[PDB]
Parts: structure tokens; sequence; C-alpha cells
RNA sequence: AAAUUGUUGAAAGGGAAGGGCAUUUGAUCAGACAUGGUGUUUUGUAUU
RNA sequence: AUACUGCCAGCUGGGACUGAGGACUGCGACGUAAGUCAAGGAUGCUGGCAUAAUGGUUAUAUGCCGCCCGUCUUGAAACAC
RNA sequence: CCUGAAAAUGGAUGGCGCUCAAGCGUGUUACCUAUACUCUACCGUCAGGGUUGAUAUGAUGCCCUGACGAGUAGGCAGGCGUGGAGGUCAGUGACGAAGCCUAGACCGUAAGGUCGGGUCGAACGGCCUCUAGUGCAGAUCUUGGUGGUAGUAGCAAAUAUU
RNA sequence: UUGGCGGAAAGGCCUUGGGUGCUUGCUGGCGAAUUGCAAUGUCAUUUUGCGUGGGGAUAAAUCAUUUGUAUACGACUUAGA
């Protein structure tokens, strides 16, 4: 025998998990977050992007679409963090988003064998953005500049310093 | 896989190779506690190499486990590796470097049919 | 615009250090245009990255990051501790590190 | 028969081999060392330099308390030397060399010394007398020299689902 | 926020500008040094030569070639200065003073941009009135420094060029106030006015 | 650092098991450890005692 | 076998070299899970 | 009134580190109650990658630290051996 | 504060320097950081305990709670390794044992153990015990060998060779 | 491109005129999306090494021989088509 033995055996079985008192209590927003203010992005795709925040979603995420016509950040999902709230806010009293919600946005049921080595906008999504847009483009009219504020990207200048810059 | 276990930390892994094992070719490189009388590894100065201590010790639940999870179980023989037939989940069979090739291909092929992982499948094969 | 910068940039000064021993755990980094202590804890939290050019290509692109975040104010000239997964390769002392906005507090 | 750390291959390749040569061994080195990488022509001609004191045998490594002079400014060095005993035990070996490349049928014109090594064969013991009576050993610096000469010669891109929709991006913006 | 930033050193102190520069350097900022022969040291002028002379005195003595180098150019002793100041025995000290260039006069191309001071370092703002200060320029002028009559007799040349170029400036001034004063009073002007800018 | 009143990691200075190798007396204390911990009575506690004895600790009676 | 030496290759080097904490850079190395897996009509019913 | 000092079993916001245990007991709160719970230790969701990416070894560089070990000794890097 | 106040290598508030100080006196706060204190995780020791009416590998086990942890001379305990002995694995092995090398991997806090790769050729291991000529960096240690010094000192009395 | 000025490390600055791209000074119209909730999400600046197709030029030094203003050896100083 080239290793003796063990004497004491560990037992295969998994312990079941204790039971867990943490619930999933509803996510408050900050404040200055009031459905309808101008966002501005700041992680990913579409940096520095003014957008429209438009609903929360129960997936603690935020629905925001500056409107597609003007900086063509289209209806999608945002994390509530890396967003900044703005004081300047839009009315959204006529814009539909009650049928916005978590599988809306589910990509693509991907499996372990669809899976490409190597490496088309749907129709609903489309046709769905341009009834929202409607509503907001004819709401944000209203109030000048704003349209050429909301298409135009953010950025921090040379001298400004963001904790002492109020949005 | 293995079982589940918490996260394995080393708590320490760089080895402690002895004082001085570099400058002199003669002090081999095994850890030897340094015992003398202005000795400072023994006084324990700041800047210098640390010694074993007991602190080192790795967690209860995660000793003698390699990262896979597995406890290194040396077999040799098929019997031996029928012990652990019931113990898939904890132990892995190594087979011993004296193992003959044309005796390791019986073992592997047990081993494989029987669900044990084995942490050097590549051993003595020829090809 | 001609500054794409969605980040305000930073100094990694120095280890925090004793007169005779460094710690290369926690990184300090100096802030443009900040001064109080009070006026950094807009900073607490804040996401760094530190930027630096690679030799070759190590995930299809010749640059490499580490990441950190601001954890907490250090003395009274609003230079700001900072934790890294990595810590700072210690050769970057005065290097010039990214500090974005979020976790955005406002 | 077992030469040293040779980058080359044995069909394009002849060797001349010398073992217990009464020479000495670091003045040896220092001739195996200047003639490392030149073709075998040249090499020849500068040997035949070497004993008519054209040329001199820079010597690198065992130079220590050596004299100074001009004939090393061909190579960089201000100490070179002249060693006839080490020269002739050398050439001896390149026309072995070359023998042994006619033999295996090599092209003359583009033969190289690409690998020459030199080691110390065992030292053979003598006896000196010192002052008051004392013996000390007074031993040689035999050479393993052997050389070799040969004919001269003449991935997977990951990406992230960010980078890929990225040079997605570039490619359909850009047309 | 400069790239590199070009200090000035009339009515500086050598200490209290050389400790803010040797901060800065190894901070990572770049800095030139421009008319080091215009600095002050804090004490009346025969006390500072004194404590040069004394400085003088230190000269290995098995072999004066390799002793410490009494430079005497007012760049150099300003460099002494800063050196001590930075630990330069180490690599992060030796790229910091890589980052540092010291003049005298203001050569180019460093004589067409802008200079600046350290309001914290001036002689003006950190000396009580009464108190002699002592001018690096006359002080190397009498340690042994040679060029102090040629940079003066240069930089007459380059002062009179500058004033030449603040005359055509002042020019501009003129005339783009006068543009803004015009384009001012105007319904864009007054919205500005009442907006913040 | 503390003020240490008394020695640490000090032994109770009491035999805990038998030293002695014998396996039919490591059986009546493994009896007697399972009764003197189930039974109150302190008769088991001090014959459990007594049997850690030593040779010249148990003399003949 | 080591001391020691040669060659090749790699690396570094401003009055030492060597070591510790930490990371960069370079070189090199094991692990996943891709589990018999919430089954799925066997081409005269053991590939889900 | 306010300052100062003090109190709150007052609220609230931000930031950092940690998730140890593995069925149930227990104390308790809110609930008429059913039950839920921030109540004897972290869960839920999402994403990327699935390999040198994280990590390890080693070499180098940098920041700081690091005197050459054994022994005699009150005292060793010792110009003590 | 000044004179009193003079020592010999060059030189010392630690250095740079500092003059409403970066000096002296004093006071306020703010701030920095020890292996100190608090909290958590882990290691170990100790202590006090829980754990056997068909129920757990059948207890030096497992578990819970708590406190601590510096250390020379020295003491004790648990362990690792070496030569050999009894038993056992119906152990390994010429399809390759031992050995040796390995900035290759893993385990152990560590003594060390294991595996992979290369050379290699004939025996050798794990565990329970037994036994000892059992563990080396030192002893101006012994023997053997090899270095830097170093292609150096030197190979210059006896007139002298071509 | 007219010229100039700039020698402290000038290697930079200023101007005339013209062409050229853009112009957010104002109003429009079309595109953005799937990087799927972030992953700096790459844009700079040195040095070369291979080649594209033009420009431009067409040697010295060292050894060896020799001289001695030099000289331990180097070195120095000479001469030699």
């Amino acid at each position: 025998s080239a290793q003796k033995a063990p004497k004491w055996y560990p037992s295969e079985d998994v312990a079941a998990l204790k039971k867990t008192r943490k619930a999933a209590r509803p996510q408050k927003l900050r404040a200055s977050l009031v459905p309808g203010t101008v966002l501005i992005l700041l992680a990913g795709r579409f940096r520095g992007k003014r957008v429209v925040y438009l609903k929360h979603l129960e997936d603690n995420t935020l629905l925001i679409s500056g409107p597609f016509k003007v900086n063509g950040v289209p209806l999608r999902r945002v994390n509530a963090r890396y967003v900044i709230a703005t004081s300047t806010k839009v009315s959204v009293e006529g814009v539909n988003v009650e049928k916005f919600n978590v599988e809306y946005f589910a990509k693509e049921k991907l499996t372990k064998k669809e899976k490409k080595e190597a490496k088309e906008i749907k129709a609903e999504r489309v046709e769905d953005q341009k009834v929202v847009d409607k509503a907001l483009i004819a709401e944000i009219k209203k109030t000048p500049l704003l349209k050429q504020y909301l298409s135009a990207s953010f950025s921090l200048k040379n001298g400004d310093k963001p904790h002492m810059l109020k949005f | 896989a293995s079982l589940p276990h918490p996260k394995i930390v080393k708590k320490h892994t760089k080895k402690f190779k002895r004082h001085h094992s570099d400058r002199y070719h003669r002090v081999a490189e095994n850890w030897r506690k340094q015992k003398g009388i202005d000795s400072v590894v023994r006084r324990r100065f700041r800047g210098n190499i640390s010694q074993p201590k007991i602190g080192y010790g790795s967690n209860k639940k995660t000793k003698f486990l390699s990262p896979s999870g597995h406890k290194t179980f040396l077999v040799a023989n098929v019997k031996d590796l029928e012990t652990l037939t019931m113990h898939t989940k904890t132990y892995a069979a190594e087979i011993a470097h004296n193992i003959s090739a044309k005796n390791r291909v019986v073992i592997l092929a047990r081993a494989k049919a029987l669900g044990i992982k084995v942490t050097n499948p590549k051993g003595r094969l020829a090809l | 615009a001609e500054s794409h910068r969605l980040y305000v940039k930073g100094k990694h000064l120095s280890y925090q250090r004793s007169k005779r021993v460094n710690n290369p755990n926690v990184s300090l980094i100096k802030i443009e245009g900040v001064a109080t202590p009070q006026d950094a804890q807009f900073y607490l939290g804040k996401r760094i990255a530190y930027v630096y050019r690679a030799s070759k290509e190590v995930r299809g692109s010749k640059i490499r990051v580490m990441w950190g975040k601001v954890t907490r104010t250090h003395g009274n000239s609003g230079v700001v501790r900072a934790t890294f997964r990595n810590n700072l390769p210690a050769k970057t002392f005065g290097a010039s590190v990214r500090i974005f906005l979020y976790p955005s507090n406002i | 028969a077992r030469y040293g750390a040779t980058s080359t291959n044995p069909a394009k390749s002849a060797s001349a081999r010398g073992s217990y040569l009464r020479v000495s061994f670091k003045n040896t080195r220092e001739t195996a060392q200047a003639i490392n990488g030149w073709e075998l022509t040249k090499a020849q001609k500068y040997l035949e330099q070497v004993l008519d004191h054209q040329r001199a045998i820079p010597f690198r490594r065992f130079n220590s308390s050596i004299g100074r002079t001009a004939q090393g400014k061909e190579f960089g060095v201000t100490k070179a030397r002249w060693p006839a005993k080490s020269v002739k035990f050398v050439q001896g070996l390149l026309q072995n060399a070359a023998a042994n490349a006619e033999a295996k049928g090599l092209d003359a014109t583009k033969l190289y010394v690409s690998h020459i090594q030199v080691n110390q064969a065992p030292k053979q013991r003598r006896r000196t007398y010192r002052a008051h009576g004392r013996i000390n050993k007074y031993e040689s610096s035999p050479s393993h020299i052997e050389l070799v000469v040969t004919e001269k010669e003449e991935k997977v891109v990951r990406l992230t689902s960010r980078q890929r929709g990225r040079i997605a991006a570039q490619k359909r913006i850009a047309a | 926020v400069e790239p590199v930033v070009v200090i000035d050193g009339k009515g500086h102190l050598v200490g209290r500008l050389a400790s803010v520069v040797a901060k800065q350097l190894l901070n990572g900022q770049k800095i030139v040094v421009v008319r080091a022969e215009e600095l002050n040291i804090s004490g009346e002028f025969f006390r500072n030569k004194l404590k040069y002379h004394d400085f003088l005195r230190k000269a290995t003595a098995f072999n004066k070639t390799r002793g410490p180098f009494h430079f005497r150019a007012p760049s150099r002793i300003f460099y002494k200065a800063l050196r001590g100041m930075v630990s330069h025995k180490t690599a992060r000290g030796k790229a910091a003073l890589e980052r540092l260039k010291v003049f005298e006069g203001i050569p180019p191309p460093y004589d067409k941009k802008k200079r600046v001071v350290v309001p914290q370092a001036l002689r003006v703002l950190r000396l009580k009135p009464g108190r002699k200060y002592t001018t690096l320029g006359k002080l190397s002028t009498s340690v042994g420094w040679k060029y102090e009559d040629v940079v003066a007799k240069l930089e007459a040349k380059r002062k009179v060029s500058s004033a030449e170029y603040y005359a055509k400036k002042r020019a501009f001034t003129k005339k783009v106030a006068s543009a803004n004063a015009t384009a001012a009073e105007s319904d864009v002007a007054k919205q500005l006015a009442a907006l913040g800018y | 650092g503390i003020d240490h009143t008394s020695k640490q990691h000090k032994r109770s200075g009491h035999r805990t098991a038998p030293k002695s190798d014998n396996v039919y007396l490591k059986l009546l204390v493994k009896l007697y450890t399972f009764l003197a911990r189930r039974t109150d009575a302190p008769f088991n506690k001090v014959v459990l005692k007594a049997l850690f004895l030593s040779k010249i600790n148990r003399p003949p009676v």
C-alpha cells in the first residue's frame, strides 16, 4: 500500500443551508431622482450622454431613454449608481411606460451549447421606442434649448471641480 | 466536482527558506531555526525573513486540500483504488512514481470508470 | 467635445507610511482643486483606475488597468486614501490615476 | 559524442574534438572565444596573422594584470595577446573540422564556427620547491577543446462582449 | 494643471521656494525655474557670505576633486538647496531631479511662455518689513560666479523685447475689451449678466 | 499586553486520562466518564478520578 | 553530486551583490463544468 | 433667544472592511390572529470570462526596511575570535 | 540675544534649509501612525463543559463556550527524517527500483512528504512496532577535491653566444 | 505664400494675400440601438526593423611599416600610394 489508509473518512453529504433571514425589501432611490429628470450617464457605451429618466424598474435599475431622435440612447436600463441626477426635469405625464419590465429586456436564452466560438434590432423594440419618443419629443419642445442640451454630451472641463459642482 | 468548502487561503505562501541559504551553498534550503545568540532572525528584527509560527497554520476545514478541493491520496494498485470508490467527492488519487507505465493504464481506466479524479493522468504515458 | 474626460484626475503620491516603514496596501491620492477634507468627502467611494501602457497586448488591448476606490480622507490637504484590488506597483509614485464619479452620490 | 549546447542540426554540421591537450586553458578559451561565430576561411586567415603578430587574440575574461596593446583596438579592448601554443592547437582542430566537413559533403564557402567550447581537462600534478623546504603543486591546465562548424543559412484573438461589440461598432460606423 | 510650469525666481526665498518646488517635483508636476539669480535669502548679505564660506570649507581632505562640488552659479546653489529636500540617492529622487531645470535669466523657449510665482514663498509676503534680505545674484557674484554681468547685459535685451511684446499685447487688450464693452449692454450680454457670466 | 496575574496556559496539574495503555482499563474509564457526566452523584466523579491514579497513588488495600 | 569551469539562452548592473513586505513587467504553471447533469419517441425498444 | 455643556431606548445621508456557521430549537418584534421579520453570523439579481483572465513560482524594477553568521560576553556589524 | 566662547581629516538642530520661522514661550484644535487598544476570521495551547435505553465508525473522536499566545540558558510535549529488525499491504519494480538534477506542480506552520520531466540501471517502499554508530555550517574540525588571487609573482649569481 | 524678427539652450513667434475643410452664430431634416446594467473599453508620445517611391552624397579610422618633439605597455607625435 502506497498510502496506508484514512481511518476517519469525511462524510460525502452536503449539509443543508441554514435558514437565511435576508429578505428582499424594495429599493429606495435618491431623492434627486424623480421620473422625468435628466440624468447624466457616467459608465458604459453612452458615457457623458444626457438622458431622460422614465421608470424605476423592479430590477433596481433605471429605465432611461434620452430621446433616440436626439442623442441616440435607446430605451435601455441603467444602474442608479452610475448616473448623476440633475435638478432639471421634463414633464412625463404623457408617456406610457407600464409595459416596460425585465423580460422585455430579456436578451437571449443562452445555453452552454449555443456558444459561438468565432464571434438585427427587433421590430417590436423600434415601434415601442417610437411611441415613447413621440411623447418625449412633444413635451420637450416647450422648454427652449433643452433639446440642444440633451443632444450634447457631458464632460468635465479643466479647472472645474465635481465636488463643488451642482448638477 | 468537490464538496463545498470555504475559500481556501494559505495565510502564507512563500516558502520559509533557511537564513543565508542563498549566501552559502553548503547551507541547505530546508528551514532550520537560527538559534544564535546574535541571530537577527531569531530576534525577529524588522526587514528580515519570517520564521514559521503556529499562527500560519491553515484552516482546519481546508487542510491537506489541493486547490481543486480534494485530499491527496496516493494509490499504487487497483485494490487500494477500490477503497475510494464511495469517496469520489473528497479524495483524489495519485498514482505512485514507481508504478510502471503498463500498470498505470489499468489504474487510469479503472479510475475514470469509478469517477475518481486523478491529478496526474499524464504520468508516464507513452506516445 | 475635445475633452472626453468623464473622470477627475489624481496623483498617486505615496504609500501609507510611517517615518521609516511603508504599507503598500494603502495608497495616497491627491486630487486636483481639492483642499479641505470636507470637500474631499464627495470623493469617498468613487472608483479609481490606474491606467498604464503595457508591453504586449494582454486582452486584445495594449492597455491594462488596476482598479480601486477612495476609502477615507487623509490629513487636512485633501489627500484621500485609496485601496486597490492589486496594490500600486510602487513605481507610479507621482503618476496619474483616473477617478471617476461613480458610484454617484448626487 | 555528446558535444556542448548546440543550436544547429547534425545534418548541416561538422565537428572536431580535442581532449587532454597540453595547452594553457585560459589562453585557449580566449582563442576560442575570439573566433567564435566566424566563417572558417576568415578565421583560418585570422590565426595566421596571430602567429605573425599582425593581429592579437583579445583577452576578455582572463585578462587581469596583462599588458596593453594597440592591436586590441580592433576588438574594442585594450588587452590582447598572441598565444602561439593555443592557436596552433585550435587551427589544428579547424583543419580537422574542415576535413570532417568535406568528408560529410558540406559547402566550403558557407562554413562557419557555430559552436566552440573549452573545458578544463584533468590537471597533471608536478612538484615545485619553495623557500624553507616547502613543496607546492606546479600543475598544468589541459583543455577539452570541442567545436562544430555548420553551413550558413538565411495567437487566438479573444475579445469581450464590449470589445467584440466595439470591433463591430467601428467597422459599421466608418464605411 | 500645466504639463510643465515655469516658476519665476524674482522675489522668492531659496528655502521656501525649494520646499514648494521639491514637493511638487515628487508629486509628479514638471517644474522649470527661471531667473534664479534674482532669488532672495533671509539674512543680511555678509551673514550669508560667511555661511557659504563655511560651506566652501568642506572639502574631501585626501582628494579635493571628489569632494562636495561647491557650485557658485545661482542655478546650482539653488539646485544644491533643492537636493537634500529630495531623496536624490534613490531612483524616485533621481527621476524627480530629471524633471527639474533651473536657469539664469529666462533662456528660450521659456522666454515666450507664462512664468509663475509661488505666493507662498515670496520675499514680500513672508519677510517682516525691515528685515535684511540677501540677493542670490550678489551672493553668487562674490563666491565665485563669473557670469553675473553677462546675464545682466542680456536680460536687458530680453526685457526690452518683452516690453515691446506687452506694448502690442496691451493694444490688443484695449481692442478686445472695447469690443466686449461695445458688445455689452446688449440683450445677450444682459441675459448672461443675470445668468452669472 | 495584559498584566498576567497568574501563569498562562498552565495545565490543571491533574491527570485527564490514564497514562497506562491497558485497553481494559480504558473501558472502565470510558464507562465511568459516561457515568460521571450522566449522573450527579459525586461517587462516579471521585471513582473516575481514582482510576487515573498511578501505581504508587493506588496503594494496595 | 556539489564546489569549480566552458558554451548557449534569459535577466540585471553609477563605490557592492544577496534578503523581507507589496505590486508592475517578463517567463512559466493547475484548476474549472463544460457532471452519468430538472431526462426523452432507439433506423425489426441504453447517444437525452 | 443664543452660546457652552449635557441627553435622547431622535431621525437621516454618505464611505470603508468583514459574510465567519450551515436543517429546527432560542430571545424577541410586528402582527386580533395566519404569518412575516433588520430577531442565536449573506442573501437576491445581473454581467464578463472560462483561461494565463485571477492566482502561484521565479527573475527583474520600484517604495521602504534589511550590518555577517557561530561563540565568549553586562554588552558583537565590530578595529574580538 | 550678544561678549565671555580657543583644537587640531571636511561636517553637521539628522540634512536641506528656516528670520511676524521651519527659532524660543504658550494655548487651541485638526491630522499622521506601533506587532499597543477594540471588533472579526483563522492557527495553536489551556480551561470549563456537551455528546451511547436500536444512536453515532463504537470517544487520545466530534463539538460548544471562554481566555490567552514575547522569549536566551533550560525544561517538557507532539511530530518529521536516516541505517537496520518483526509484521502487514498475497505493496512497487528491467514496459525501469534506488539514486541524481529540475527559477516544474502540490501538501504540510515546519522538520519534510508527494507528483511530473530528464539521466539511470536493480533493487525499494507505505503503515503498526523494535533498535541505533540516526539529522551538521562552524570545532585555526578530518580526508578528498576545487577556487579567487592569476595566465599574476616568478623561471635575472656562475661575463656569451651567433 | 509675402516677408520678416528670434543666437541664452536661437529650432520659435508674428504678419500679407489666396485656396482649402469645418463652422454650434440661427433654423431644419436623416443615422445612432444588441458594448444587452459598469469593466480605461484603446485615439498619445519616443526609439527603431522590415518595404513601398522619390530626393541627395559617393569616406575614414585602426592594425601593420616607419619617425622621435613621445614613450613601461598603451598613448602621443610623424612619414608612406
